[PDB]
């Protein structure tokens, strides 16, 4: 009924289903994210400071009081033959 | 032979499905089909069941191409009806492929063309051969 | 010592699976 | 389209040659204007806003079920700082974000989005797509998840309610 | 043959009363002149018997206290393999020859498939006794007991 | 009259056979049981 | 994508084209044989690779042959 | 192939002999002709009824002549029920053993045994009767088909009335059936099994017309039978209540159901089946035209609804058949639960051996029977399936959304799986690296079925005040503090639920989903796909349409079929698993003089049946000595059949995990061998087809495993039980 080789778009689900909302926008409090979220906007520059971030999972096994890495102590089976 | 065209023609009835075109029609390519009904008949339709043939040009739009020929086929047999699909592609274009020739693949036509005709018969090809192309050229 | 490198043996597979990912897709 | 119909099941948007078709869960107006509004919908709108409020919900939602069923739960000395463990979560799933954003470029050829609403209005795009816009949205998540993450703590590493 | 054999052999001879003992303590629940008694009893001269034939016959018995075949070949132990083995060949050949010489007979005219499904032909004419003599096929083969179609 | 003999020359000639054969088999198993060689 | 061909032991019977849903097959004039045709492989393009045709070839081994060949979206058979 | 021309015509390879009997019963493919098929399925039901009336007389027949009934009728509680004896040869006779009552013979788990106790049977005169009037039956099945195909076959209108086939089928066989069978326990089962549970002797016992013909002997007993006029007349009805309650729960004496209640539910049962079955409309009038109520139901989603199911249901055996086989099946599985928990057999839940083997046999008939629905709702779609003349528009919609129902039902097995099999895989790790605090446990985390302990505590509470006529729980699975021993065996108790138990029913969720799951897609893509946009012209049984489109291998819907036959396998063989555990872990066991009981097991499914280890060595590791050490015993040939299964399984492999190429090419080399010595048969040698060597495939799998455990179950209970 209503297929139309001049747009090729509502011919298909080329369409964005009304659950796209083009509408106004938020807060003003956005002025302040803007500000303090631009370092991790670069791309690249995050991948890096997340993966360097991995630093923190060596600092944070290097210092580690209660994990099981002790005994506690014990006095160790022989023990099939010795 | 001249491609007839298709312009407007109005789809059959059936409701809907979720077997239907999705995405690849909007980015790579999706195909039509148009066939002409004496009478307002039934027909199974593939990738879903049921839906009124239509009287007139009858046009339905589906993917992968041989969907449209099983369909056709089908719309061969059954009724006694002729048919033709296209590729319609993202960006307008007009590529008209079956019957093509307008008589059909099966039946003998006087201007083909051969393509990929091996003179040699089979048990004949060769064996490689580090050289480009396999034998069965 | 030998609690500093099994997990830098975990960031690696981190470092490779990413790289290699932009590798295929590219 | 109203209201005789006397029945539910029209095909979507009109077409019954594409798979899917109209159903309440579909589109209702009460899951229409739900799903309409929110960060990952909500086109025309800043990215870097909309992952913020992505980011800092997920991040604060993240904690619980780390703190609740981690491997000790069971601890003072775990009493919650395993919440560290839902930000880890969200440092990794920050990468996950960022290497998806590099199957968008700079060219970019801005968008993959539809260019068009339903009810084929023809006009306008999204723009969520698209390197620098990703971006933006990756880096609001990031800020958004760690944030959530330190706020679920803060009124845990307090609460009251509910001890 | 480290094997002693199954006269001087204290653990078959053991072996022999184990197995008579259990059989024993079955028909102590039923009284004689029941049933399940001779059944019983049948059982255990049939392990006394098969324990005393084996003595006879010689079989050397291991130390796990059972008899042990020995197929090398020695003239004392023949009847342990080769003279059931040159009974089996001839049963084994005279199937072979007589259902060779079955689809044979069918390879000419008719529907040979026919035959093969149904064969309301028995013995054809009369083939399965051709077995009886099938060794004398080694006649057959300096003639034409193999078809020279592929190969020699 | 010829049908039956035909309808018992199918497979199932392989049962009478086989039947034939087990019978065989069995009864000489009775007269010479638990026969672990050929003594003769 | 797919490689097919097409050998003068073919005797012209159009099963081939007859078996095939993608229409890559078509039948041709030609003096080899009593049917004066044969069959040809013009669309391979179309060709999904199912071998369909050669289950309906008559002459001892195939007259036509399909070679799996390198994979596009059309001989994986997508819809999506 | 005798059933058609061509078919039977010639034969040139081996394939026409697998071809032959392949389809030997698919009548619709032979003619098209529906009333030529309904007329052979109908004579075809008559030579089943035929079998199974023969099968029945054999059970009678053996328990007469070759059975120790009578010895267990005096002794129940140590005497071991056995039928069949096997002749002394080739060193058989080990295979008889010691049962009790002087008797050599295999113990059994049929339950006959039981059954008969029931029936108020006493001698094998009465069991050589019996036998006899079945043989008598199964020769008039037999003659009853050569009858109505060669003398009077019944019209095509005849099997079309299908309102007059449902009032009589729930009537007619159902209501008097049930009603035939309530006269026979109150005047026989009832009055003897009164005297037996009195320790009266079967030889002791009056025969069983003296109850019907003179009252006296059946009314100082149950005296509402005293009043030869009945209280039935004068319509009060509260007279009769001394031969029949609504007792319920369990005779502590005989351990099964009071036959004092189900003289008074098939009574029930009975006229609640003769009133159903005044239903539908047939000739003098009062009734209902069920294709006018079908056409009635329609909605706002459904659209027209129903309406033309009435000339499908009418036309096409596939679309019955699938239906009935689903349910029947179903009827099986719920059958199997409810003789386990309600046991309605006097010494039934005493007998270990036999409710084991009679729960585990029901599971896979119902399991084997909802498969099969799978496949003839499929082959419907492939062979019946038409919109042009028959739309019912509710299978379509179905069509129109199939790529959604799969799609969702995929999603919900991995949810399953993982919230299922994964909670065990962590178990295994926090158990290995030694903290069991971590574990989903009793003892430690704990995730408590309280929904299901919820519904067990109403129906204790039950009796009094939401069933004030009910005296006693209806199962003691679900009494409180109540505790049947039938000999020094304990018949029921109520069974417990905890963590353990919620983990396994979400493997059951798991597991029958997954069965759905591949059942149902091959039937909704049975026809088209966008694979394959004409796979309803490729068949119901075709093995492929090539290596094309990257591979469809199995894109048949009797290849979902033969997938979800495996399936169905795993799925059953885990659920007698549960059952075996668990009714030997906190159930079945022995009770002292004090009252403590001791279990088979020892309660430890609850904190070991949490792991996977832990079913690999407490339960199989465990309960399999008793297979592997049944050599010189008279369980020999569980042992063996235990080894036996094991090969036909690892067999089984052999066709699945290869293809028939190979195999041509190797026959090729092997004729050349023949044709060399005169050898090679007219009949060319070819290999299994594609699809046979699939299904040649699942039925050795299905046989090697089934039988394997049947060994393992059958050796286990008879042991120790
Ligand atoms: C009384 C003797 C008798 C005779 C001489 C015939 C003769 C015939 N019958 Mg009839 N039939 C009979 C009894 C008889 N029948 C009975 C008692 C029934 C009711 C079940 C039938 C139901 C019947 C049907 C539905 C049909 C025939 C047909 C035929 C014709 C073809 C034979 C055939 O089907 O192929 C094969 C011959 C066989 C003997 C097949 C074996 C089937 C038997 C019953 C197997 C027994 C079950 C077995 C014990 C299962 C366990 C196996 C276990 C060991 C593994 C032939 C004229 C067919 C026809 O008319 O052609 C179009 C046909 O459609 N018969
Ligand atoms: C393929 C390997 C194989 C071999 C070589 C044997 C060999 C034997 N078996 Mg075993 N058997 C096997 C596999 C095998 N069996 C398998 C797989 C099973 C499981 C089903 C069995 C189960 C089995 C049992 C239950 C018994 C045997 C017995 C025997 C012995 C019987 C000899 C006999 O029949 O008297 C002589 C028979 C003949 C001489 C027949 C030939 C004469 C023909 C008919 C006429 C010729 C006229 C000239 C013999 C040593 C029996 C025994 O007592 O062991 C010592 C016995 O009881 N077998
Ligand atoms: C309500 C009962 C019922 C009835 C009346 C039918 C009837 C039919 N079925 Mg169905 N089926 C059923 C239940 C039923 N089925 C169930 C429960 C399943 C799931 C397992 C199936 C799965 C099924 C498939 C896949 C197919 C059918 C097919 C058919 C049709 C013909 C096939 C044939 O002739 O059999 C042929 C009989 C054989 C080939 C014998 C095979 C050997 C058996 C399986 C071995 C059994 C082992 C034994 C029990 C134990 C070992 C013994 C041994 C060691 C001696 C026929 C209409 C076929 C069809 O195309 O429909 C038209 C078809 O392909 N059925
Ligand atoms: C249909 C189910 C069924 C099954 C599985 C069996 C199975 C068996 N029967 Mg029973 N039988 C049956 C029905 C059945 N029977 C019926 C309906 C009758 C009444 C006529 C009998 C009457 C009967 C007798 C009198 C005997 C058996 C015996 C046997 C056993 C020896 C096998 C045999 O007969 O030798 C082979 C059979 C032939 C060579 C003829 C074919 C075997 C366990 C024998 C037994 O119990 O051993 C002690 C025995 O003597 N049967
Ligand atoms: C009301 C009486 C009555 C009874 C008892 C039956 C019983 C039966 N019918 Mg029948 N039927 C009836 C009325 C009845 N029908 C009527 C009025 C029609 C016409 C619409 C039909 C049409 C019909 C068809 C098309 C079929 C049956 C079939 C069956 C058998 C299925 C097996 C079963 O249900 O379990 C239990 C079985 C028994 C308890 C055996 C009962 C022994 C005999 C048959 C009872 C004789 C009655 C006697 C005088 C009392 C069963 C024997 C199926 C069958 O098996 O085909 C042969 C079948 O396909 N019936
Ligand atoms: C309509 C009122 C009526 C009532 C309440 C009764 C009640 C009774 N009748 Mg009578 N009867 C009646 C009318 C009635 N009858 C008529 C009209 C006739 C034919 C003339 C009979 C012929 C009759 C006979 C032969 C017998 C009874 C008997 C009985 C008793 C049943 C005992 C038994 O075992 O059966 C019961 C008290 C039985 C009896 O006498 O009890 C010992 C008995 O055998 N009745
Ligand atoms: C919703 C769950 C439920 C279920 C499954 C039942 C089931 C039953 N009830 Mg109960 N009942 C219920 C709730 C329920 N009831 C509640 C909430 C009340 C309080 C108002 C009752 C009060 C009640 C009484 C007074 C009686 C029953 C009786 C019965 C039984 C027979 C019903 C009948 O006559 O014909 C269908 C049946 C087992 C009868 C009975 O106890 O059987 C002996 C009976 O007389 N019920
Ligand atoms: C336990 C499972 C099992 C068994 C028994 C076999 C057996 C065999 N395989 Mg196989 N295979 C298997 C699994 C198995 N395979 C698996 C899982 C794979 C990977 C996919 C393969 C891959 C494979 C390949 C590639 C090949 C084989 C071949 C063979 C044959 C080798 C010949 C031989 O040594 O002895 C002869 C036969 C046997 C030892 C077993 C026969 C079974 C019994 C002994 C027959 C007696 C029947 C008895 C009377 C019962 C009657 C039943 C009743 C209902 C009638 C043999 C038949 C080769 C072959 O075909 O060589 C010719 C070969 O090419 N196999
Ligand atoms: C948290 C605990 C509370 C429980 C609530 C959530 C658990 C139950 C799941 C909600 C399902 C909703 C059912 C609505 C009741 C319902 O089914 O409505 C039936 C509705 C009625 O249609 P009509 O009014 O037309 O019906 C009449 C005519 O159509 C037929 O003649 O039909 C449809 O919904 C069509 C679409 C199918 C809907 C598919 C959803 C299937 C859910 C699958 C889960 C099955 C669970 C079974 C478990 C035993
Ligand atoms: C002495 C002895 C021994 C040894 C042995 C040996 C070592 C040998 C050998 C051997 C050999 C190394 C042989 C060979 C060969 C060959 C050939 C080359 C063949 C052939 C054949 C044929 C040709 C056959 C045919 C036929 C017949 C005649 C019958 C039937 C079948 C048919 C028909 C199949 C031991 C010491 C062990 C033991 C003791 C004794
Ligand atoms: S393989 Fe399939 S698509 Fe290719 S030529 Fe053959 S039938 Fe056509
Ligand atoms: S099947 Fe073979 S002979 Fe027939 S048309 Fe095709 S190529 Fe020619
Ligand atoms: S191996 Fe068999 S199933 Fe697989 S593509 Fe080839 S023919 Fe089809």
């Amino acid at each position: 009924y209503f297929d139309l080789e001049d747009i090729g778009n509502t011919t298909g689900q080329w369409d964005l289903y009304g659950s796209d909302a083009p509408s106004p926008y938020s807060p003003l409090q956005s002025k302040f994210f803007e500000t303090f979220a631009a370092p991790f906007t670069k791309r690249g520059l995050l991948l890096k400071f997340l993966i360097l971030g991995g630093g923190s999972t060596l600092a944070y096994f290097s210092t580690t009081a209660s994990g099981d890495i002790l005994p506690i102590v014990k006095g160790p089976q022989l023990p099939p033959k010795l | 032979t001249p491609p007839e065209l298709d312009p407007n023609t109005p789809s059959p009835i059936f409701g809907g499905s979720t077997g239907g075109l999705l995405r690849k029609a909007q980015v790579e390519e999706f195909y039509v089909i148009t066939w002409e009904s004496p009478k307002e008949q039934i027909f199974e339709m593939p990738t879903g069941g049921a839906a009124i043939m239509r009287e007139g040009p009858n046009l339905l739009k589906l993917a992968r191409k041989e969907q449209c020929l099983a369909l056709g086929t089908r719309l061969r047999s059954k009724y006694k009806i002729k048919y033709q699909f296209y590729r319609v592609f993202p960006s307008g274009e007009v590529q008209y492929l079956h019957p093509k020739d307008g008589v059909y693949p099966e039946k003998v036509n006087p201007g083909r063309q051969g393509v990929g005709v091996n003179f040699r018969s089979i048990g004949k090809n060769v064996s490689p051969i580090e050289v480009k192309f396999t034998g069965k050229q | 010592p030998s609690l500093f490198v099994p997990l830098v043996g975990l960031l690696f597979p981190a470092v490779a699976m990413a790289s290699l990912f932009l590798h295929v897709e590219k | 389209s109203e209201k005789p119909t006397y029945q539910v099941v029209q095909p979507i948007n009109g077409d019954p040659f594409i798979g899917s078709l109209e159903t309440p869960v579909t589109s209702s107006p009460l899951v229409a204007w739900y799903l309409s509004n929110l960060p990952g919908y909500r086109t025309a709108v800043n990215p870097l806003l909309r992952g913020i409020e992505v980011g800092l919900a997920h991040g604060f939602f993240l904690v619980g079920p780390f703190v609740k069923a981690g491997p000790l739960r069971n601890t003072e000395y775990a009493g919650a700082a395993g919440s560290l463990a839902a930000a880890g979560l969200v440092v990794i799933l920050s990468i996950c974000l960022t290497i998806y954003g590099i199957s968008s470029f700079n060219e970019g050829d801005p968008s993959t989005a539809p260019s068009l609403t339903l009810t084929g209005r023809k006009k306008q795009p999204d723009q969520l797509q698209t390197a620098d816009g990703w971006a933006k949205f990756t880096g609001g998540f990031f800020f958004g998840g760690i944030s959530g993450v330190i706020w679920a703590f803060f009124l845990l590493y307090v609460l009251d309610l509910p001890y | 043959s480290g094997l002693t054999p199954c006269k001087e052999s204290k653990q078959f001879a053991k072996r022999e009363k184990q197995s008579i003992k259990k059989l024993e303590s079955s028909l102590k629940i039923y009284a004689a002149d029941s049933a399940p008694a001779l059944a019983i009893n049948a059982t255990i001269e049939k392990t006394k018997r098969r324990f005393d034939n084996y003595a006879k016959q010689g079989l050397l018995c291991g130390a796990d206290g059972l008899p042990h075949l020995i197929v090398s070949g020695d003239q004392r132990h023949w009847g342990e393999f080769i003279t059931p083995g040159i009974l089996f060949l001839y049963i084994a050949g005279w199937i072979g020859w007589v259902g060779r010489s079955y689809l044979i007979a069918i390879r000419d005219e008719k529907k040979p498939t026919q035959k093969e499904i149904i064969i309301d032909v028995p013995l054809a004419s009369r083939l399965v006794f051709r077995g009886f003599s099938w060794p004398i096929a080694a006649y057959r083969e300096l003639l034409n007991g193999e078809l020279v179609a592929k190969d020699v | 009259r010829d049908l039956k003999t035909y309808l018992s020359v199918a497979p199932v000639a392989s049962t009478l056979w086989f039947a034939a054969l087990a019978g065989l088999l069995i009864e000489i198993n009775r007269l010479f049981p638990d026969a672990l060689t050929f003594p003769f | 994508s797919h490689s097919v061909k097409i050998y003068d032991t073919c005797i012209g019977c159009t099963q081939c084209v007859r078996a095939c849903p993608t229409d890559v097959l078509e039948m041709i004039p030609w003096g080899g044989c009593k049917a004066k045709q044969i069959a040809s492989a013009p669309r391979t393009e179309d060709c999904v690779g199912c071998k369909r045709c050669e289950s309906a070839c008559p002459t001892d081994f195939l007259s036509v042959r399909v070679y799996l060949w390198h994979e596009t979206t059309r001989s994986m058979g997508l819809a999506y | 192939g005798h059933f058609s021309r061509t078919i039977a015509k010639g034969p040139d390879t081996t394939t026409w002999i697998w071809n032959l009997h392949a389809d030997a019963h698919d009548f619709d493919s032979h003619t098209s002709d529906l009333e030529e098929i309904s007329r052979k399925v109908f004579s075809a039901h008559f030579g089943q009824l035929s079998i199974i009336f023969l099968w029945l007389s054999g059970m009678y027949f053996h328990g007469a002549r070759f059975s120790n009934y009578e010895a267990w009728l005096n002794d129940p509680t140590h005497i071991r029920p056995s039928a069949q004896v096997v002749w002394p040869i080739v060193g058989q006779e080990i295979l008889n053993g010691d049962v009790g009552g002087g008797f050599r013979g295999i113990q059994i788990t049929s339950g006959f045994f039981q059954i008969w106790r029931a029936s108020g049977i006493t001698s094998e005169l009465q069991l050589y009767c019996t036998a006899i009037g079945a043989l008598v039956f199964a020769g008039l099945m037999l003659f009853a088909g050569w009858f109505h195909y060669h003398k009077a076959a019944p019209k095509l209108a005849w099997f079309q009335d299908v309102e007059s086939m449902l009032n009589h089928h729930l009537a007619g066989l159902l209501g008097l059936g049930s009603l035939s069978w309530a006269r026979h326990q109150v005047h026989v089962s009832l009055p003897i099994n009164q005297f037996l549970n009195a320790g009266v002797d079967p030889k002791e016992i009056p025969l069983p017309h003296e109850f019907i013909l003179n009252r006296d002997l059946l009314a100082q007993l149950y005296p509402s039978f005293a009043e030869g006029a009945t209280p039935f007349f004068t319509l009060n009805w509260s007279k009769y209540a001394d031969f029949l309650t609504f007792r319920g729960g369990l005779d502590p004496l005989t351990g099964g159901l009071w036959l004092t209640d189900i003289a008074h539910h098939h009574l029930a049962i009975a006229i609640l089946f003769l009133i159903a079955g005044h239903m539908y409309r047939t000739n003098w009038g009062i009734g209902h035209g069920i294709k006018d109520i079908l056409e009635a139901h329609k909605g706002p989603f459904t659209g027209q609804g129903h309406k033309g199911l009435y000339e499908i249901l009418t036309t096409s055996w596939h679309a019955q058949l699938s239906i009935n086989l689903a349910m029947l099946g179903s009827l099986t599985i719920v059958v199997a639960q409810h003789m386990y928990s309600m046991p309605p057999y006097p010494y039934l839940a005493t007998d270990y051996a036999t409710q084991l083997s009679l729960f585990t046999h029901h599971m896979w008939i119902g399991g084997f029977l909802i498969v099969g629905a799978a496949a003839h709702a499929a082959i419907f779609m492939v062979r019946d399936y038409d919109p042009t003349t028959r739309y019912n528009d509710l299978l379509d919609r179905v069509l129109r959304h199939r790529d959604a129902i799969i799609s969702h039902l995929n999603w919900v097995c991995i949810f399953l799986g993982f919230h299922s099999f994964g909670l065990y895989i962590h178990n295994d790790t926090m158990s290995a690296l030694g903290r069991p605090q971590d574990m989903f446990s009793d003892t430690a985390i704990q995730l408590q079925p309280v929904f299901a302990q919820w519904i067990q505590n109403t129906h204790a509470l039950a009796p009094g005040t939401t069933a004030p006529g009910a005296t006693a729980s209806t199962s003691l699975t679900w009494g409180g503090g109540d505790l049947v021993a039938v000999g020094n065996k304990v018949a029921l108790l109520p069974i417990p639920l905890g963590t353990a138990d919620f983990l396994v029913h979400h493997i059951h969720a798991f597991t029958i989903h997954v069965t759905v799951l591949i059942l149902l897609k091959g039937v909704l893509f049975a026809r088209s796909s966008r694979l394959i946009p004409d796979k309803a012209n490729l068949g119901f049984r075709f093995p492929c349409d090539g290596p094309g489109r990257g591979g469809t291998c199995q894109v048949s819907a009797w290849d979902h079929v033969f997938l979800g036959l495996f399936w169905m396998y795993n799925s059953i063989s885990v659920v007698i698993f549960h059952f075996s555990w668990k009714m030997q872990s906190d159930v079945w066991g022995s009770i002292n003089d004090q009252g403590v009981v001791t279990h088979i097991t020892g309660g430890n499914f609850a904190q070991s049946s949490i792991t996977i280890n832990g079913w690999l060595r407490d339960f199989l590791w465990a309960q399999a000595s008793q297979v592997i050490q049944s050599y010189g015993s008279s369980l020999s040939a569980y042992g063996l059949f235990f080894l036996g299964a094991h090969f036909v399984w690892a067999f089984s492999l052999m066709f699945l995990f290869s293809g028939r190429g190979y195999w041509q090419e190797l026959i090729e080399s092997i004729v050349w061998a023949h044709n060399k010595l005169k050898v090679a048969p007219a009949t060319q040698p070819r290999a299994l087809s594609i699809v046979q060597g699939r299904a040649v495939g699942v039925t050795h799998y299905l046989l090697g495993g089934i039988a394997t455990t049947w060994a393992f179950f059958l050796a286990r209970i008879i042991a120790v039980g």
